């Protein structure tokens, strides 16, 4: 018969842009009548991400992230400003300030950091076979030189705290871990295929900055994909620093609930297509960490969800081999709804990888 | 007993539903004037030699303009018995159907 | 009109026990929720009635 | 809420942004408000100010950031002038500006007239309440 | 269909009491996800403060059960006291029966539970933290008797295998967790460093040799792990004035589920400041533990939670709202409260928190 | 509406052959959770006895598939046998072959698995055990001849990677378990230690340099691994009196999955003692992996299965119960077995087990 409903709604429209380009609108509006699986309720949040390009010359961005949630009435924000730019094709460097603050507490921060991008492999019978190569096993070597004001004494507090336990405990290298990824961060790194490497603490020593005391950490981590992980097997094509010759934006941010979850999601960024060959351009393969990851918190509630996908493509576009397949086409833009499209987002939503590819030309 | 209630004459509006729940045996609440009524010249007060701590008047939850407040017995000051958990808000609206935003 | 009905209800039936429908909020306190919701519903269909008695008793049939 | 849906003479501390904001949190307060509850003196002569909310859940201290929310308009802080870490005789204050303009019928209303006091942040000068046309600092001063 | 049927109840105490009732059946018709049916089970849990001057309390465990026609036990007594704030102390004995097979053990464990931080910004910033990541460090003594001949064949093997595979600090960790426990250990954020070897060896006792094993070992979590992110919650030795018992149970065949449990423990109602009390937060890792079991069908719930609040008392901020206050007694039933005991069958950690006050 | 097609088949032999004729064809209207689609997939398993009076079985498994327009091909042809209780040797060769790339490959491998434990208290108190946790010592030589050019090129890269990255003996975990392979890993209870290689080399060969790689590995498991707690069981090659045959394949596009199985092979079912049959209980890897994928839509499940037993032989204690009996086959449909179906494509892994004799 039937089951229980908890049903489920969400719009998402990608608005392509023309030419060569691989810009493209995303905006996606949601809302699930479903228990989020935080254990602090309500839990809103707020995010704005923002990119302008420094200069061409050597590919720096200039890239800001403030996120400003509540958490149980626990005003939390983090604010982040770093300039990142890809000195080779595997490694990037990251230079930078920003802040966080929860409820009365609050500290800044200023990185220089370095992730080196290696691959196990690079065999070109792989690449010459495999037309949309989706796993790509390899290692991210992580580099961070970040320094703190200890201004608060919490923050001196943190500091004594930290030096003394790491001169007493030989297993800090590997403990730290488990505090790194607080409740169900640390199991959702299995379920992605990410594997945490034992962070190296090339020494933390205090020196009298501008206004005092400085906590500097100069320590590095490499954290390992199977191919499942996104950061490492897709770490080229989520930096578009080449093809960023405008800023780009996306404002997003969720109201989470005690009987529900309210999303929006605003963006407008290059990379949202790529290219298959012969002039045939795709919507890029979808993120697998995302998918993984809300799969083991979105598989709590039975959900009829509808959801409504829409695709404008550029003047003289037309989409070919579009799977599942499009339910309605305006003669310029193509439309998403119900029948086996409706089953792939349950299908994602639960945490399912069903390639949902489309393709078109002009 | 500890944990005493107070009212601040500067939000309350004498409307004196604390003292409805104020025990008769003990006149903890009254009213002072000075002046016209119509300006909100009628506000009250807990007379602390007399108050018994019996939380009625703050557990009743009708203060409407959070005069009573019931300082807790270390320091800790409330204001009601329960407030609500400071969410952040914003609008949904779709994007092609139900709503277009725009 | 009656087995018309009879008819119209009991698929409608059968469509809202395998497909619920959801106002959601009025499941939790249906007590003073969806009880209110249905009052001013039948008031409506009750003020709605009352038009349809005053067109129909004066008609020839 | 916007200035053209408001009564006219409103001011932006009496203007609350987040528009749906008297059902997030108290609807008495259009901004957070925070109390004063206590003001010690340990070790050396400094005071630790204490600002638990009306909510009554935290225990915090003015710190920059809430300084900074502060002077954001988004918070706001009074001291409860029956404080017991009072520095002015605020009882004998409280009486003798009641006797000015309260008759005491009752006989014991401006003996328990109890009031809240904002607190505002200059900069140079810390958490500084005006009371009485002098400025009291709650560093030393008022306490 | 594959409908859920329980019951929950909670009767409360007031003032500076924490007990609180806890008695609640369930019934699920749905295979449960055993390899052996059916398996029945009967857990017995009695506590009584031995001597109030510096923390014994007296915990019985039982453990009877019954899985594909061989019948287990597992009686286990332990005074367990707190030496200090986070060092814990444990003192006793037990007895595990399989089937004809049953082996006496006893121990002197002490357990030492450390948070990564303890900053006091978190604290005053989060009113009601969940997430606390810590470590806690068994130092176990057990002894057995070794008077059978499958006790004495356990005890040379084990030697052996300690004598000549060196990997069998954390290929211990394998055999440890039968089955599934090893996935649940990463599910519920646990994980297990490699135990350590103080020391086997035998001696002749009353009776007979002894193997007595002092080992070690040590399970950090990231916050989920209850045993850990709430190490004085856990174990309300202070507020134990009178002895506390708790029975359950579950008759789970091949074709359905029968819990049944009891409950009278300290520990029911926490104070969440402003003098309003709270139902403690409820514990994530029976949550992210079931959530694995209780994903496998798709299940309709007609789950009832009763909430007895002491003379005067009153819930503010029931949410998923309650259906029908009577009194001084609370329903919940249906709507938001079906969809979130769904939501926590299944695995969610979706927060119910009842705050309440007088 | 996502419903899903299954029907089930299996035909057993008398006396004390264990052999059964299994077929099996699925149908789910679902999206499977492959990030490259379409998805095809054909294969072949060849089993055939040379020579019993020391073991040999000669297995042949091929490997077609056709994922994203891509054609796969995987051909192993090897000789495998128990040397010991323990152990077992394999001389086989074989070719993979993707797009227009193959490499042909040959290997002599030794996989040798031990128990933690061998307790008679267990063995006997447990009529069916199901959890035997213990490691499994793989060790294999395989020789790649190295013709293409991306061969070569693959051999250099890896050869100077061992040589210079010391932590290979770890990361070759994560390469190695490509996609959600790894989270797998953990979902059966797996784990794989460091792999030891005992050298790399070249030689010329008949035709050309040929790398021979001598590494080894171990994996333990917590009783759920099949390969692990089943060691004897999984490899019947003493009852392999004629060649055995699996000749199954799923089709899957975005829209849907269509499997088709059949097979036939010694040690269906098992003996369960005073001659009665069991169907072996069921494989828990499979189970416990479909789990992660059969969790992602919801689906109404119309399951059939047809048990059909020789002449003269009868069921008896049956969970969930068969509905319809012909005296010689038994039937299962919806009811409890609608759930036990939905338990287990959803990762349940709940007894259903069949006793039969005569
Ligand atoms: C997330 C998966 C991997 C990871 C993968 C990467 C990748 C990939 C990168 C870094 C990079 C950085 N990482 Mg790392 N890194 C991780 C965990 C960490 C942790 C930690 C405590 O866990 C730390 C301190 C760091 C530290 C850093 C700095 C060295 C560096 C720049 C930070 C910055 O600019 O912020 C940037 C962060 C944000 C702007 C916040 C938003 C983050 C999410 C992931 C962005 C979503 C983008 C959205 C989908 C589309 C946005 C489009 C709009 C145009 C913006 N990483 C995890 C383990 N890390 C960058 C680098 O190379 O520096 C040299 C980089 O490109
Ligand atoms: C990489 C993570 C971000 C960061 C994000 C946060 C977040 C998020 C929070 C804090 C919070 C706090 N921060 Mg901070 N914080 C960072 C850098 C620092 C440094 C430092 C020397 O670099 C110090 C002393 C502190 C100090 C403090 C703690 C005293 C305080 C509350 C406890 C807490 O959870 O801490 C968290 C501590 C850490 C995540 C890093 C501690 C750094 C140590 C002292 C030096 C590095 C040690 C080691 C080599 C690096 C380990 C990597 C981390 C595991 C990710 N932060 C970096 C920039 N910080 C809390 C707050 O703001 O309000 C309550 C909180 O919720
Ligand atoms: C079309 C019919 C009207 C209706 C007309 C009445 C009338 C008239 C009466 C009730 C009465 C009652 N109705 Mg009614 N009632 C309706 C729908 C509802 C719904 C709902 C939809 O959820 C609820 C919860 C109730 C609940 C109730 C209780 C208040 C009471 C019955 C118990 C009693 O004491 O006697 N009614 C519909 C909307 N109901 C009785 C009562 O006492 O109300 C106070 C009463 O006299
Ligand atoms: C379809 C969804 C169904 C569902 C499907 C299932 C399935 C399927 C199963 C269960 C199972 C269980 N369900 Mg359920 N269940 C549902 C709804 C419910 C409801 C309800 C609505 O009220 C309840 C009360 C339950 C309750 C239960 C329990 C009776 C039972 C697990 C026993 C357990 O805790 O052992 C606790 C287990 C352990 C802690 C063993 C620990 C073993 C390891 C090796 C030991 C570790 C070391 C140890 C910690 C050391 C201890 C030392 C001391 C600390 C000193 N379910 C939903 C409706 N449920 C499972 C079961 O048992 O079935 C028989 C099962 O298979
Ligand atoms: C379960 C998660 C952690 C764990 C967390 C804890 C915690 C937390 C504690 C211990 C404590 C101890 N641990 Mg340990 N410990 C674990 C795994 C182990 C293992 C093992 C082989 O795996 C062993 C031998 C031990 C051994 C020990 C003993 C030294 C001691 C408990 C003896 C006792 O109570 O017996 C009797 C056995 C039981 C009562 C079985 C019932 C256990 C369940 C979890 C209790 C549920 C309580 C129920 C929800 C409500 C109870 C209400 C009733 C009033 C009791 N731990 C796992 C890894 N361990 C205790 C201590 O401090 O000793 C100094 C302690 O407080
Ligand atoms: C913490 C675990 C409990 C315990 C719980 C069980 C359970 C449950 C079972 C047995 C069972 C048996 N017990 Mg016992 N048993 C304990 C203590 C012992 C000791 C000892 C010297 O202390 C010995 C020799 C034995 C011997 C035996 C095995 C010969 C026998 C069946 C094999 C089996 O799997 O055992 C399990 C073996 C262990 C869990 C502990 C083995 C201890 C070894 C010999 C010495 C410690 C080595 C090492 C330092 C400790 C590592 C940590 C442990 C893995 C927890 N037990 C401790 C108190 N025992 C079976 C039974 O009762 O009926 C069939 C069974 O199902
Ligand atoms: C909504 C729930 C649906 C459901 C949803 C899905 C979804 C969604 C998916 C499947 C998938 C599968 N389902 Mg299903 N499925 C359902 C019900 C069924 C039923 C039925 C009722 O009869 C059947 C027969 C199946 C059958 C199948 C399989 C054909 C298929 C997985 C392929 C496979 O196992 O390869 C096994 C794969 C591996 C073992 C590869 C391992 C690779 C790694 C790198 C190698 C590891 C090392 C290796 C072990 C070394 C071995 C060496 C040798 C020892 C020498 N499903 C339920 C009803 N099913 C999956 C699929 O493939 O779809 C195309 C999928 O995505
Ligand atoms: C799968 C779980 C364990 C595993 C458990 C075993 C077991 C168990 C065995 C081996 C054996 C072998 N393993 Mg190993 N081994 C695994 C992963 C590996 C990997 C790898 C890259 O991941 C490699 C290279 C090897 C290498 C090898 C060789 C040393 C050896 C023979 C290969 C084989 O027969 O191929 C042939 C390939 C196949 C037949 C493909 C089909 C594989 C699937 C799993 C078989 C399903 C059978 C089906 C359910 C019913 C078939 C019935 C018909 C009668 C055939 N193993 C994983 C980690 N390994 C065998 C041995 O002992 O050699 C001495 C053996 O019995
Ligand atoms: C047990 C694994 C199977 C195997 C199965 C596959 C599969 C599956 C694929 C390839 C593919 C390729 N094979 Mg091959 N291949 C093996 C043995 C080899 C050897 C060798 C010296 O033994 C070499 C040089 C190669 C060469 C090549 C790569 C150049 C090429 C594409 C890269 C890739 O992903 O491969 C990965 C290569 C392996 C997983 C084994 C690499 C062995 C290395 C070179 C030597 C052993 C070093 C180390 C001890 C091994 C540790 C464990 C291994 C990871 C299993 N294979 C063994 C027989 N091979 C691809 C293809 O055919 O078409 C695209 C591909 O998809
Ligand atoms: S209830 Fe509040 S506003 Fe009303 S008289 Fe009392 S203190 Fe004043
Ligand atoms: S606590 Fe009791 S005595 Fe005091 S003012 Fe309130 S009702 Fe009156």
């Amino acid at each position: 018969g039937s089951n229980d409903v908890t049903t489920a709604h969400s719009d998402y429209e990608i608005v392509l842009e023309g030419g060569s380009s691989s810009w493209g609108k995303v905006k996606a509006r949601a809302k699930v009548n479903a228990p989020p699986a935080s254990p602090l309720l309500p839990a809103d949040c707020d995010v704005k991400l923002n990119v302008k390009p420094l200069d061409p010359a050597k590919g720096f961005v200039r890239i800001s992230a403030v996120f400003e949630s509540i958490v149980d009435s626990t005003k939390n924000k983090l604010t982040i400003e770093a300039d990142i730019a890809n000195e080779t094709k595997e490694r990037r460097i990251s230079v930078g300030e920003g802040m966080v603050s929860v409820g009365d507490f609050s500290h800044t921060f200023s990185f220089e950091g370095s992730v080196v991008n290696l691959f196990y492999y690079r065999s070109d019978a792989v690449r010459r076979n495999v037309p949309n190569p989706i796993y790509m096993q390899g290692r991210q070597f992580h580099d961070i030189l970040m320094k703190v004001p200890l201004d608060n004494n919490d923050l001196i507090d943190t500091w004594e705290g930290t030096v003394k336990a790491i001169g007493s405990t030989g297993a800090f290298n590997d403990w730290i871990r488990d505090f790194w990824f607080i409740g169900p961060a640390f199991t959702a790194l299995n379920e992605g295929g990410q594997r945490i490497s034992r962070i190296e603490v090339n020494g933390l020593n205090t020196e009298s900055g501008p206004k005092g005391p400085v906590g500097v950490s100069r320590w590095r981590f490499s954290h390992g994909g199977s191919g499942m992980v996104d950061s490492i097997s897709r770490w080229a094509e989520l930096f578009p620093s080449d093809k960023l010759n405008r800023p780009a934006q996306v404002e997003a941010g969720f109201r989470s609930d005690s009987q529900g979850i309210e999303v929006k999601v605003d963006g407008e960024f290059p990379g949202v297509s790529v290219d298959a060959g012969g002039g045939l351009r795709r919507i890029l393969n979808h993120p697998l960490i995302p998918l993984v990851h809300h799969g083991m918190v979105g598989k709590f509630n039975n959900f009829n969800v509808d959801a409504q996908l829409k695709v404008v493509l550029p003047k003289g576009y037309k989409i070919r081999y579009a799977a599942p397949q499009y339910r309605s086409q305006n003669l310029e833009e193509y439309r998403w709804s119900g029948g086996a499209y409706a089953r792939w987002v349950e299908h994602v939503c639960k945490g399912g990888v069903g390639q949902f590819e489309i393709l078109y030309a002009q | 007993a500890k944990k005493h209630y107070f009212i601040i004459e500067n939000l309350c509006v004498g409307c004196g539903l604390c003292l409805d729940k104020c025990p008769p045996k003990v006149n903890a609440i009254g009213y002072k004037f000075y002046g016209d009524v119509q300006e909100g010249g009628f506000r009250c007060y807990i007379d602390q030699a007399a108050c018994i701590s019996c939380s009625a008047c703050f557990s009743g939850d009708e203060c409407p303009s959070g005069a009573l407040i019931e300082v807790l017995p270390d320091g800790e000051v409330l204001d009601f018995s329960y407030t609500p958990p400071e969410r952040l808000d914003f609008d949904l609206r779709f994007l092609h159907r139900f709503h277009r935003e725009a | 009109m009656s087995f018309v009905f009879a008819v119209i209800f009991f698929a409608l039936g059968i469509y809202w026990w395998n497909n619920p429908p959801n106002a959601a909020i009025h499941l939790n306190d249906d007590m003073k929720a969806a009880f209110s919701v249905h009052l001013t519903a039948i008031g409506y269909i009750n003020i709605a009635l009352g038009c349809i008695a005053f067109v129909a008793f004066q008609q020839p049939s | 809420m916007q200035p053209q849906l408001s009564r006219p003479q409103t001011a932006s501390n009496q203007v609350r942004k987040a528009v749906s904001g008297p059902w997030s949190g108290n609807a008495v307060h259009k901004a957070e408000k925070y109390f004063i509850t206590s003001a010690k003196r340990d070790r050396d002569g400094k005071l630790q100010i204490e600002l638990v909310p009306a909510s009554g859940r935290r225990k915090l201290s003015p710190t920059p950031e809430m300084i900074r929310r502060l002077i954001d308009g988004e918070i706001e802080i009074y001291i409860l002038t029956t404080q017991p870490d009072i520095a002015i005789d605020m009882n004998k204050e409280i009486i003798d500006m009641e006797n000015r303009y309260v008759i005491d019928f009752d006989k014991r209303g401006v003996k328990w007239t109890m009031r809240e006091i904002p607190v505002f942040y200059h900069e140079g000068k810390g958490l500084c309440v005006e009371l009485h046309n002098k400025i009291y600092t709650l560093d030393q001063f008022f306490k």
